[PDB]
C-alpha cells in the first residue's frame, strides 16, 4: 500500500546520505527510518506505533544535538576553527587577487547576438570582440579596432539581467592577460591566489609561497625550503578540552562559584512561586469571595505576556540611577539600591522579578489541583472549629504537596537552565574579577558556558563550552540516578 | 451556603484589600509600558504619565509611516504584524504538533504493557533536562544538512524552528500519562467489549474525556514558543521570517534606543496568550 | 441537647424544596429522617448541622436559636456520607482532630481516642491511614471521630448506606446499643424503611422536601397519614387496588372490586368527608392477606414470580382486572410453581383507605403496638 | 548560505539606515535590483559569526578598526577599485582600509567625537576639564546639570584617558608595536581618576548610557555632551539652541578622541561582489548617494573629496574635523577589537566602584597583552 | 451460551486467589456468584467476561475455549458496577455504541435503541447525557447496552449495588421478569444474599477465593455445606452455639450446651466422621425458634434489643452462658419491653451441626422443597 511509496524515500534520501560523503547523518537518517516502517508494517508490534512518533523527535532535535554537541567536545572547534577541512579550502580558493588593469566594457547587440567591448586607459585603444550568444563558460579574443560598433549601449538594467553568462565570459586581450567581469560597466584581470594539485599542498600565485594542512593547529601553515592562514579548519583533540578544565585555575574557582547560586536560584524560585502562587489560589477560589472571576484573569495577566519583554521592560525599570522604580523608591524610602552593580542586590532583582514571572503557572496548577480536595473535609473540618490559618496548615497544605512535589522538581530543573532570564535582564549581572573566561555574579551554568563559547572577545571556544556542558550533564544524570 | 463565624468579613474585606493591593503591584509593570507606549519621543527616560497622548509609536507598530513637522516621512522600521503571525504560527503549529505526540505516547505508556516502559519515560525526562541553550553549534549543523536535503524545514525556515521544538515532550507525555491513569477503566473496558479497537477506544473514547488536560498542555506549549528565544533567533536569519522572540529585540539598540516604539510593539505581543487564555474560558 | 424546628424553609434562589416544616424532637431522642433521594434528607441534617443556611424559619438546638450560629458552636457533630477522613492524618489522627486544635492536650487525648478505640475496635488500626482500611472499618472510623468529641446531639448522614448487606445489619444493632449506652439525641438520615423502623424512636417521613407524617416506627407502620408513607414504609410494597365507594356508614365504609366478578365489602374506617363513586385506593400488605380458605373474600389470579426466601415465601399474582401483581407473603416454604393457579383471602379489617388526593381515612381497627 | 541576485546591507543603528535605503531604491530603479538595509543589535559581533558560516549580509558597514580583524579572519573580500576611483578620495581614508598592503574596504566619512554644548544655558563652554565640577554646582543649583554622556562604551571616555599620555600600541617608525600599550600609565590612570571623581562628587552616574545622555541633552536638562556627527540628527529636531565645539582638555593636554572611518566591506562569501563593487561605487559614494545618507544622519568629513568641499562650510564639520586632528586616527590590526573588550570592562569597573584606577586599568594591561 | 469452568485458577505472582473451581452452568440459567466483599466474586465474572487473564484452567461458552479470546468475541455482555456510560455520549448512543462502530446501521440502530428503551422506559431520555440522568436511570442504560446487545450471555456485576432500598426491590422483579422473557444465560454478582435467594436458579457461594457450595438457592437454606455458607443465607444471621459432643449414633448425634444447665440434645443428623468431645457448633436459625411453651430444650435470658419491624419483630437476648445475643423471630407484632426476661424453644429437628473444620454434618431430617 503506502509501505512500498514511503519504502521508495527509503534508499531514494538514504543512498544520498552515502553518496557526497555525509556519514555523521547517513547511518542516523537510515536506522532510525528502517524502525518506523518495520514497526508501523506488521501488528505484533502495536505498541510502539503510539511511542515511535514521539522518540522520533526526542531522538532529532534533542538526544542527537547531545551526542552531537559532546563530540564536540573532543575537538578545538572554536570562532577561529570553525568550518570542516573540505570547505575551509573549498573557501581559500574561491578568493582571487587582481594581476592585470582595469578595463571599462560595453555591451552592444548584434541581432539576436551579443558584442563585447574594452578600452584601455592607458594606451587610448580599443578592443572589440566577435557576436557572439550568452549561455555558458566561453573564452573571447577582442581584435583592435578605430570603429564604433553598431547598435546602442546597454543600460545596467540589461547588463545586469545577463550578469549570470557576463561573469563565465572570459575574454583576452591579444598581447594582454585573461579578464574577466568586475562590475557592471568594468572588465579586470582577475586570476585565483591558490592553486590545489594532486597532493593538499595549496600554493600561493602572486608571493609564491607554499601551504600545507596543519593539522596539529587545524590551519594552513608554511614551512622553510612561519605564516598562518587564517580561515581555518575543525580538527580532533583527544581529552584536551576536559583536561583544562581540570586544571585551569581561572575556570574551577567560579565554576563551583556559580554552581552554587544555581541551584539557590531555582530553589528560592520554587519556593516562592509556590507559596504565593498557593496562597492565592486558595483565596480566589475560595467560596466567600465575590469577583473571583475577574481576579482570575487579572493574576494572570503577567503570564499572557512573553517572557522576554516583561523581562526587557523590568531590565529597565531596575536601572539604578534612573528608572521609575527607584524614583518612587527614593520618595518614600531614601535609598536607590544598585540592582546591577551589587551582586547581591541584583541576584535580589532576579528573584523579585523571576516570581512575578512565575507565580502564575504555580497558581493556576494549584487551582485546578486545588479541586482534587472533596468539599466535605472542609466541612468535618468547620465541624470542629477550624480557622482559615487552621484549614491551610492541617488540610490544605499537607494534601497538596505530594501531587506539587514531581511539578515543583520538574519546576526546578527548569529554573536551573533559565539562560533566557539571564542574558536578557543581567547578562551575568556585575562582574567576576580575576577570570581568565568571561563570568558574572548572576550567570547560571547555563549562561556561563554560553558566555565562553558565543561572547566575543574573551576566548570563543566551542569545543571547552561543549565539554563543560557535557561535564554537567553527566553529573546531573548521576544526581537524577540516585535522587 | 454553610452559616459563617466572625463576623467573616474581618477576612473577607481585609481579603479584597489584600488582593486589590497585590494586583496593583505586579499592574505597575504592565500600566508602566502602556504609558510609554502613548508617551511622545523614543527616549529611555520620561514623565510617568505622558502630558499628551501620542499615537506615533502605535502608528508605526501597525505599519504607518508619520510625518513629523520636522525630518518627512519616517517609516516604520520592522514589521510587528509579521513577526506577530509568525510568532502565532511557529507556535500553534508546534503545538497541535506536540500535543499529538505527547497524548499517543501517554496513551501508550498507560495502557499497552511493553517492557521498559518505565526505564524510558525516566531516560525522556533526565535527556530533556540538558539545556537546548547548549547545543546551538550542533543544532545549526543538523538544519545545515537536514535543510538540503528537505526544504521546508531547514535554516530560515518557520518549519525548522516548529520540528525542532517537538523535541520536548517527556514533560507532557508524563502528565498525559498521569491524567489517564486517573480515568475509569470501566469505559475502555466496556468499551472493548462493545468491539472497539484500541484506536478506536483512544479517540471515540478516551480523547473527548480528555479534552481539559490537552488543553492546558497546548496552552502550557503554546505560551513556551511564544517566549522561546535562543534556538529561534539561532535559525531564524531573515528579518522577515523573525519572531516576535528575535525581532523584540532589535529595537533596543543602545545608539538607536527606540523605547516608545518597543513599548506599542510590546502591548501588541501580550495579545496571542491572552486571546488564549479568554478562548481557554470554555 | 433538645433540638427543634419551626416553619424551617429553604430555597435557591425561587424553587422551593422545603416548604414550612416543623419537628419537635426531645431530649435523647433517635430520630430518623427516610424518603427517596433527593427529598431533602440530607438538607434538613444539613441545616441542622449548619453546613446549609436557614432561609426562613427559626432553629433551636438546647432551646436556644441556631440560625446565624456558626456550625462547631452548635453543640453538635456529624458522620458523612463518605466517612470524610483525612487521608494525610493516621485513624488516632482523624479521630483526635475535633479538639487537637484549640486545646491541646496531649495526655486528655490519648485516652479519648483510646476509650473509643475500645468500644469500636480500632485500637490495632490507629497508626493506620485511612487508605490501608476497609470501607467497614473507615466507617468506624468516622463514627469514633464524633463519639470523641462528644457531641450533644449525633447527626449521621447515612452512615451504612455503602456497606455489605451483612454488615449493614450487623451495624444497625451496634448503633442502637451505641444509643442507649449513651442516651443522647440521634439524628439518623438514610433511604431504606428498615433502617427507620428498627433504630428510630420517631420518624420523619419526607416526601420531596415536605414531612408526609411523625411518629413512631410500629405506629407508622399501621396508620399512614397518606398514600405515599404507607407505599414507603415495609419490606415489600403495599397492595394498592382501584376501588370504587359504593355505600357511606358513620361505622365503615364500603368499596367496589375493579374485578369482572364485582364483589363488595364493608371497611372499618372513617366515613367523614367521603361520597360515592370517589375513585379510591385500597391498602392491604402481603403478610396480612390470607388463605382462600379462611375468609370468604377470594382474589384468584395466575403467579408470575415465586421468590424463594427460605426464612418466607413471596408470590406475585396476575389477576385479571388489575395490571399490578398482587404480591402474598407467608411463613416457611410455599410449595407453588411458577404460572400454576392460585387464590389468597382479603381481610377487610387490616385494609387501608386513601382519596383522591392520597390521603389516607384513619383506620377504626386498633392495631397491637400503639 | 547567502541568497544571490540581491543586496543585503548591514549598516550600525545609529548611522543614517534609512537616507542609505534611498540610495537602494535608486540601484533598483537602475539595475531592477533590490537592496535591503538592516541594522541588527550589536552588529560589530553578529557578522563576524553569520559570515565564517557563509551567512550575513552582501556589504558591513563599520569604522577601519574592526576591519582588521575581519580580514583576518578572512570575512571579507579584497576591492578592486582602479586608480581613476581611489583619486576621489582622500588618501589617508584608503589608509585605514588597508591590510597587509591589500584594500579591504570603501571608505565613507571621518567619525570624530566632539563637545556638543546648549548656547542658551551654556553661552561660554568650559576649554578645560578641572571647570566642570565648579560649573556643575552652578548649573547643578539652577535646576540643570553640565556634562552627561555615554560612560558604558569606552569609544566615549578613550578622550579623557589618552589625554595625558595614554594610548593603545605604541607606533614605531613603520608598524604598529602591539606589545607596547599605554592604558596603565600614569596619563592614562591620572585621566580615568577624573572620570571617577567626577562620579565620586556627584557630577556624573556611573551607569549613564547613550539613551539617557542624548536625552538629557535633547530636553535641555543637561548643559554640554559628547558625541559624533551621527548625533546632531536628533538634536536639530528637538529645537535645542547647540553648538558643536573642540573638546575640553585634560591638565593642559587636549582629549585626543579615536577617529574613525565609517568603512563598506564586501562579504567574502556573497554570490553579489560584481553588484555590490558598483553599488558602493557609483552609488553611495557619489555626491547624491552620500548626501542621502548624510541628510538623513550626519556622516561627519566624508572621505569623497568632492562633497567634502560642499560640506566644509559646516561649523560643526569643521569642529569635527579640529577634534580630529587633536586626537589619533585609529587602527585597523586585528588586535584592536580585542582593545576595546578590555577597555569597557576596565573603566566601567572603575567607574562602577568595583575596582580603584589602578586595579581597573592593570587588568585591561595584560589582556591585551597576554 | 452454555458457560463452564474446569480447573480453573487465578494469580497474581506469588498469591493465590482462586484453586482450580470447577462450575458448570447450563442455558438460559441463571446464576448467582455471592460473598463478602473481596472474595472473588467480581474477578470471576471479570475473567469470565475476560477482562482478567486466566493463569491456569479451562473457560467453554458455548463448547469452545475462551480463555484467549478477545472480550468482544466472546458472545458475553457486561453490565459495569460503575454503569461505565460514557459520559460524553446520549442515552442512546451509550446504549448502540457497541453496534456503531465496527458496522453501522443508521436505519437499523434506531429500532434496536427504541425497542430497548421501550421496555426499559428510557424513552424520553434517548437524547439524554449520563451526567443528567438519575442514579436510577443510569443503571437502566447500562443494562440496554447490552439488552441492545443482545448477547448469549449475561454478565452482571453487583448492578442493584447502589439504588436505594425500595429500588433494589423493585429492580429484582423487573430482573426476573426479564430473565424467563429472554431465557439466555445469567451470572450475576452480588454480596446481598437476598438477590441471590430471589433470583437465582443456582447459587455459588465463594469463601475468600474457594467454591463453598452450588447448588438451588432452597437447598443451600436447608442444607449449608459448611457453617460458612450457613452463616451467610437468611435474612439476619444464624444462631451459632459452641456445643460438646457427647454421644453419637447412626441415626443423630448428641451434644451438650455450654451453659451452667448443661443441657444435651438429640439431632437428627449424619453421625459419619464425628468424635465425642468434640467441639461443635449449633446451627439454628432465628426463624426457626419456639415459645418455650411448646418446645422443651428452653433458653432463657434477658432481652437486650427489640426490632419492631412492623411485618415481623426480631430480638436479641443475652443467655447467660455465650456472649452472643441469640436472635429470634416471629410474625406481626410480639409486644416485648428491652431488658425483660425471655424464653424461647430449641428444636432440634431444624438444627444445623459443624465440626472443628465448620464442614456442616449432613442434615437427616427432610425439609419441603428439596
Ligand atoms: C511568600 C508567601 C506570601 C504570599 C503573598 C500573597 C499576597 C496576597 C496577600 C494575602 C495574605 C494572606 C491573607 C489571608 C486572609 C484570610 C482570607 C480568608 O479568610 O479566606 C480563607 C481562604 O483560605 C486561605 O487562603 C487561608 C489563608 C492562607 C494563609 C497562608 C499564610 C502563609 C502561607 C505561606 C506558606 C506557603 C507554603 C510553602 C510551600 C512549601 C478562608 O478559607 P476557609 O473558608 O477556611 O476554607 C474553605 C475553602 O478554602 C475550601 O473550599
Ligand atoms: O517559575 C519561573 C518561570 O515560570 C514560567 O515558566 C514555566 C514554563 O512556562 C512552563 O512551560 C513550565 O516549564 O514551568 C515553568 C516554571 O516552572 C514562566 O514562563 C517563566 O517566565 C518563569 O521564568
Ligand atoms: O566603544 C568601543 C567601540 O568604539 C568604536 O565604536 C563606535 C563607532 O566608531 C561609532 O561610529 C559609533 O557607532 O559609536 C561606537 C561606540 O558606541 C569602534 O568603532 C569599535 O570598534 C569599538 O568596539
Amino acid at each position: 500500500s503506502v509501505l512500498g511509496l514511503l519504502g521508495l524515500l527509503v534508499g531514494y534520501l538514504v543512498v544520498l546520505m552515502y553518496a557526497q560523503g555525509e556519514y555523521l547523518f547517513a547511518i542516523t537518517t537510515l536506522i532510525l527510518s528502517s524502525a518506523g516502517l518495520y514497526i508501523f508494517a506488521n501488528r505484533k508490534a502495536y505498541a510502539w506505533r503510539y511511542v515511535y512518533p514521539g522518540m522520533a523527535g526526542m531522538g532529532l532535535f534533542v538526544l542527537f544535538p547531545l551526542v552531537c554537541t559532546i563530540a564536540i567536545a573532543f575537538t578545538n572547534y572554536s570562532s577561529t576553527n570553525q568550518l570542516t577541512f573540505e570547505r575551509a579550502q573549498e573557501v581559500l580558493l574561491d578568493r582571487s587577487w587582481q594581476a592585470g588593469k582595469t578595463y571599462n566594457f560595453g555591451l552592444y547587440p548584434a541581432g539576436d547576438e551579443w558584442q563585447l567591448a574594452l578600452s584601455d586607459g592607458e594606451t587610448g585603444k580599443n578592443y572589440l570582440s566577435d557576436a557572439f550568444k550568452f549561455g555558458g563558460e566561453q573564452k573571447l579574443q577582442l581584435k583592435e579596432t578605430t570603429a564604433q560598433p553598431e547598435g546602442e549601449r546597454a543600460n545596467l538594467r540589461v547588463i545586469t539581467q545577463n550578469r549570470q553568462a557576463l561573469s563565465d565570459i572570459t575574454a583576452i586581450l591579444p598581447d594582454g592577460n585573461k579578464v574577466m567581469m568586475s562590475s557592471l560597466r568594468q572588465f579586470s584581470g582577475t586570476q585565483p591566489l591558490y592553486t590545489l594539485d594532486g597532493d593538499g599542498t595549496l600554493t600561493n600565485n602572486q608571493s609564491g609561497v607554499k601551504y600545507r594542512p596543519n593539522n596539529q593547529i587545524g590551519f594552513y601553515q608554511s614551512i622553510t625550503a612561519d605564516e598562518k592562514l587564517s580561515p581555518g579548519y575543525t580538527v580532533t583533540t583527544g581529552w584536551k578540552n576536559f583536561t583544562r578544565v581540570f586544571t585551569d585555575e581561572g575556570i574551577q574557582k567560579p565554576f563551583l562559584a556559580i554552581f552554587v547560586w544555581t541551584v539557590v536560584f531555582s530553589l528560592i524560585t520554587v519556593f516562592l512561586t509556590v507559596a504565593v502562587g498557593m496562597v492565592l489560589a486558595c483565596l480566589v477560589q475560595w467560596e466567600a469571595l465575590r469577583g473571583k472571576a475577574v481576579y482570575r484573569v487579572l493574576l494572570i495577566l503577567p503570564y499572557a505576556v512573553p517572557s522576554f519583554i516583561s523581562i526587557l521592560i523590568f531590565k529597565g525599570l531596575f536601572n539604578q540611577s534612573f528608572g521609575e522604580i527607584n524614583m518612587m523608591l527614593s520618595a518614600l524610602f531614601g535609598v536607590k539600591p544598585a540592582w546591577f552593580s551589587d551582586p547581591t542586590t541584583a541576584r535580589t532583582m532576579l528573584i523579585i522579578v523571576n516570581t512575578w514571572l512565575g507565580y502564575p503557572y504555580m497558581m493556576i496548577l494549584c487551582m485546578g489541583l486545588l479541586k482534587a480536595i472533596p468539599d466535605d473535609l472542609y466541612e468535618a473540618s468547620a465541624m470542629d472549629g477550624a480557622g482559615p490559618f487552621q484549614n491551610f496548615f492541617k488540610i490544605t497544605l499537607p494534601l497538596l504537596i505530594k501531587p506539587l512535589t514531581p511539578l515543583m522538581i520538574a519546576s526546578f530543573a527548569f529554573n536551573f537552565n533559565n539562560f533566557v532570564l539571564i542574558q536578557l535582564l543581567t547578562n551575568g549581572g556585575p562582574d567576576r574579577l580575576g577570570t581568565t573566561t568571561p563570568a558574572g555574579y548572576t550567570d547560571l551554568l547555563v549562561n556561563y558556558t554560553y558566555r565562553i563559547a558565543f561572547e566575543g572577545g574573551g576566548g570563543q571556544d566551542f569545543g571547552l563550552a561543549a565539554a563543560i556542558a557535557t561535564l554537567i550533564f553527566l553529573l546531573v544524570g548521576a544526581l537524577a540516578i540516585v535522587n | 451556603a454553610m452559616v459563617q463565624p466572625k463576623s467573616q468579613k474581618a477576612r473577607l474585606f481585609i481579603t479584597h484589600l489584600l488582593l486589590l493591593l497585590f494586583i496593583a503591584a505586579i499592574m505597575f509593570p504592565l500600566l508602566m509600558v502602556v504609558a510609554i507606549s502613548l508617551r511622545q519621543g523614543n527616549f529611555a527616560t520620561g514623565s510617568l504619565i505622558p502630558e499628551q497622548i501620542s499615537w506615533d509609536h502605535w502608528k508605526l507598530a501597525l505599519g504607518f509611516s508619520v510625518e513629523q513637522a520636522d525630518g518627512r516621512i519616517t517609516p516604520p522600521p520592522f514589521p510587528v504584524l509579521l513577526w506577530l503571525w509568525n510568532s502565532v504560527k511557529v507556535a500553534g503549529i508546534s503545538a497541535i504538533g506536540i500535543v499529538a505526540l505527547s497524548t499517543t505516547c501517554a496513551y501508550a505508556f498507560a495502557r499497552m504493557r511493553f517492557p521498559g516502559k518505565a526505564t524510558l519515560l525516566k531516560g525522556m525526562l533526565i535527556f530533556q533536562m540538558f539545556p537546548a541553550v547548549l547545543s546551538l553549534v550542533a543544532l545549526y549543523a543538523l538544519f545545515d544538512r537536514l535543510g538540503e536535503y528537505i526544504p521546508f524545514i531547514g535554516l530560515n525556515t518557520h518549519g525548522g524552528v516548529i520540528f525542532a521544538y517537538l523535541g520536548g515532550i517527556a514533560l507532557h507525555v508524563w502528565t498525559i500519562k498521569g491524567y489517564f491513569e486517573t480515568i475509569d477503566s470501566s469505559l475502555e473496558e466496556a468499551a472493548a467489549l462493545d468491539g472497539a479497537t484500541p484506536w478506536q477506544a483512544f479517540r471515540l473514547v478516551l480523547l473527548p474525556l480528555s479534552v481539559p488536560i490537552l488543553a492546558v498542555v497546548f496552552i502550557l506549549s503554546f505560551i513556551a514558543a511564544i517566549t522561546e528565544v535562543p534556538v529561534a533567533s539561532l535559525l531564524l536569519r531573515d528579518v522577515n521570517s523573525y519572531t516576535l522572540a528575535v525581532g523584540m529585540q532589535q529595537y533596543l539598540n543602545p545608539q538607536n534606543y527606540l523605547w516608545g516604539d518597543f513599548a506599542a510593539a510590546a502591548v501588541m505581543s501580550a495579545l496571542p496568550i491572552t486571546i488564549v487564555f479568554l478562548l481557554a474560558q470554555r | 441537647a433538645s433540638v427543634q424546628l419551626q416553619n424551617v424553609t429553604k430555597a435557591w434562589g425561587e424553587v422551593v424544596v422545603s416548604k414550612d416544616i416543623n419537628l419537635d424532637i426531645h431530649e435523647g431522642e433517635f430520630v430518623v429522617f427516610v424518603g427517596p433521594s433527593g427529598c431533602g434528607k440530607s438538607t434538613l441534617l444539613r441545616m441542622i448541622a449548619g453546613l446549609e443556611t436557614i432561609t426562613s424559619g427559626d432553629l433551636f438546638i438546647g432551646e436556644k436559636r441556631m440560625n446565624d450560629t456558626p456550625p462547631a458552636e452548635r453543640g453538635v457533630g456529624m458522620v458523612f456520607q463518605s466517612y470524610a477522613l483525612y487521608p494525610h492524618l493516621s485513624v488516632a489522627e482523624n479521630m483526635s482532630f475535633g479538639l487537637k486544635l484549640a486545646g491541646a492536650k496531649k495526655e486528655v487525648i490519648n485516652q479519648r481516642v483510646n476509650q473509643v478505640a475500645e468500644v469500636l475496635q480500632l485500637a490495632h488500626l490507629l497508626d493506620r491511614k485511612p487508605k490501608a482500611l476497609s470501607g467497614g472499618q473507615r466507617q468506624r472510623v468516622a463514627i469514633g471521630r464524633t463519639l470523641v468529641a462528644e457531641p450533644s446531639v449525633f447527626l449521621l448522614d447515612e452512615p451504612l448506606s455503602n456497606l455489605d448487606a451483612a454488615l449493614r445489619v450487623q451495624m444497625r444493632i451496634e448503633i442502637s446499643r451505641l444509643h442507649k449506652r449513651l442516651g443522647r439525641t440521634m439524628i439518623y438520615v438514610t433511604h431504606d424503611q428498615v433502617e427507620a423502623m428498627t433504630l428510630a424512636d420517631k420518624i420523619v417521613v419526607l416526601d420531596a422536601g415536605r414531612v408526609a407524617q411523625v411518629g413512631k416506627p410500629l405506629e407508622l407502620y399501621h396508620y399512614p397519614a397518606d398514600r405515599f408513607v404507607a407505599g414507603f414504609i415495609g419490606s415489600p410494597k403495599m397492595n394498592f387496588l382501584p376501588v370504587k365507594v359504593t355505600a357511606t356508614a358513620i361505622d365503615q365504609v364500603q368499596v367496589e372490586l375493579p374485578m369482572p366478578n364485582r364483589q363488595q365489602v364493608w371497611l372499618p374506617v372513617e366515613s367523614r368527608d367521603v361520597q360515592v363513586g370517589a375513585n379510591m385506593s385500597l391498602g392491604i400488605r402481603p403478610e396480612h392477606l390470607l388463605p382462600s380458605d379462611i375468609a370468604d373474600v377470594i382474589l384468584e389470579g395466575e403467579v408470575q414470580v415465586v421468590e424463594q426466601l427460605g426464612n418466607e415465601t413471596q408470590i406475585h399474582i396476575q389477576i385479571p382486572s388489575i395490571r399490578q401483581n398482587l404480591v402474598y407473603r407467608q411463613n416457611d416454604v410455599v410449595l407453588v410453581e411458577e404460572g400454576a393457579t392460585f387464590a389468597i383471602g382479603l381481610p377487610p379489617e387490616r385494609c387501608h383507605l386513601f382519596r383522591e388526593d392520597g390521603t389516607a381515612c384513619r383506620r377504626l381497627h386498633k392495631e397491637p403496638g400503639v | 548560505k547567502i541568497e544571490e541576485g540581491k543586496l543585503v546591507i548591514w549598516i550600525n543603528g545609529d548611522k543614517g539606515y534609512n537616507g542609505l535605503a534611498e540610495v537602494g531604491k535608486k540601484f533598483e530603479k537602475d539595475t531592477g535590483i533590490k537592496v535591503t538595509v538592516e541594522h541588527p543589535d550589536k552588529l560589530e559581533e553578529k557578522f563576524p559569526q553569520v559570515a565564517a558560516t557563509g551567512d550575513g549580509p552582501d556589504i558591513i558597514f563599520w569604522a577601519h578598526d574592526r576591519f582588521g580583524c575581519y580580514a583576518q579572519s578572512g570575512l571579507l573580500a579584497e576591492i578592486t577599485p582602479d586608480k581613476a576611483f581611489q583619486d576621489k578620495l582622500y588618501p589617508f581614508t584608503w589608509d585605514a582600509v588597508r591590510y597587509n598592503g591589500k584594500l579591504i574596504a570603501y571608505p565613507i566619512a571621518v567619525e570624530a567625537l566632539s563637545l556638543i554644548y546648549n548656547k542658551d544655558l551654556l553661552p561660554n563652554p568650559p576649554k578645560t576639564w578641572e571647570e566642570i565640577p565648579a560649573l556643575d554646582k552652578e548649573l547643578k543649583a539652577k535646576g540643570k546639570s553640565a556634562l552627561m554622556f555615554n560612560l558604558q562604551e569606552p569609544y566615549f571616555t578613550w578622550p579623557l584617558i589618552a589625554a595625558d599620555g595614554g594610548y593603545a600600541f605604541k607606533y614605531e617608525n613603520g608598524k604598529y608595536d602591539i606589545k607596547d600599550v599605554g592604558v596603565d600609565n600614569a596619563g592614562a590612570k591620572a585621566g580615568l581618576t577624573f572620570l571617577v571623581d567626577l562620579i565620586k562628587n556627584k557630577h556624573m552616574n556611573a551607569d549613564t548610557d547613550y539613551s539617557i545622555a542624548e536625552a538629557a541633552f535633547n530636553k535641555g536638562e543637561t548643559a554640554m555632551t559628547i558625541n559624533g556627527p551621527w548625533a546632531w540628527s536628533n538634536i536639530d529636531t528637538s529645537k535645542v539652541n547647540y553648538g558643536v565645539t573642540v573638546l575640553p582638555t585634560f591638565k593642559g593636554q587636549p582629549s585626543k578622541p579615536f577617529v574613525g572611518v565609517l568603512s563598506a566591506g564586501i562579504n567574502a562569501a556573497s554570490p553579489n561582489k560584481e553588484l555590490a563593487k558598483e553599488f558602493l561605487e557609483n552609488y553611495l559614494l557619489t555626491d547624491e548617494g552620500l548626501e542621502a545618507v548624510n541628510k538623513d544622519k550626519p556622516l561627519g568629513a566624508v572621505a569623497l573629496k568632492s562633497y567634502e568641499e560642499e560640506l566644509a562650510k559646516d561649523p560643526r564639520i569643521a569642529a569635527t574635523m579640529e577634534n580630529a586632528q587633536k586626537g589619533e586616527i585609529m587602527p585597523n590590526i586585528p588586535q584592536m577589537c580585542a582593545f576595546w573588550y578590555a577597555v569597557r570592562t576596565a573603566v566601567i569597573n572603575a567607574a562602577s566602584g568595583r575596582q580603584t584606577v589602578d586595579e581597573a586599568l592593570k587588568d585591561a594591561q595584560t589582556r591585551i597583552t597576554k
